[PDB]
């Protein structure tokens, strides 16, 4: 007679991470509009015919 | 020494009234007997306007405040005409400052 059993195997799945996006707001915007254009407002026309 | 234009020695009109002045009381009263008042046309008024004129030049060149006036019934062309006539008036109080040239001793010569 061969005496019974004496054999198991481990309940084991290794852990890892997939498709974890680096979605931080650290560079979250790029858009700009200038603070108006350059103009002259200080001078008269002096249009005395 | 009181400087006056050479071409108006008649420079005065005059008026003498018998009624003395009244003071409107509000202090101790002076015992007044006789008084003087005077109106004078002069070119010192040119010294006054010389700044008020450059102030209009500075304001108008910068277009400062002009949107209150315009909004409430005006156009920039009106600010120009007003200043233009005030530049004519600047030359008017200088023309009454001219020490005028002599006219004596100018002739045609004789026809033959």
């Amino acid at each position: 007679h061969v005496p019974g059993g004496g054999s198991v195997q481990i309940v084991y799945k290794p852990v890892d991470l997939s498709k974890v996006t680096s979605k931080c707001g650290s560079l979250g915007n790029i858009h700009h509009k200038p603070g108006g254009g350059q103009v002259e407002v200080k001078s008269e026309k002096l249009d005395f015919k | 020494s009181i400087q006056f234009v050479d071409w108006c020695p008649t420079g005065f009109k005059v008026g003498i009234n018998y009624q003395p002045p009244t003071v409107v009381p509000g202090g101790d009263l002076a015992k007044v007997q006789r008084a003087v008042c005077m109106l004078s046309n002069t070119t010192a008024i040119a010294e006054a306007w010389a700044r008020l004129d450059h102030k209009f030049d500075l304001m108008y060149a910068k277009r400062a405040f002009v949107h209150w006036y315009v909004g409430e019934g005006m156009e920039e062309g009106e600010f120009s005409e007003a200043r233009e006539d005030m530049a004519a008036l600047e030359k008017d109080y200088e023309e009454v400052g001219v020490d005028s040239v002599e006219g004596e001793g100018e002739e045609e010569g004789e026809e033959y």
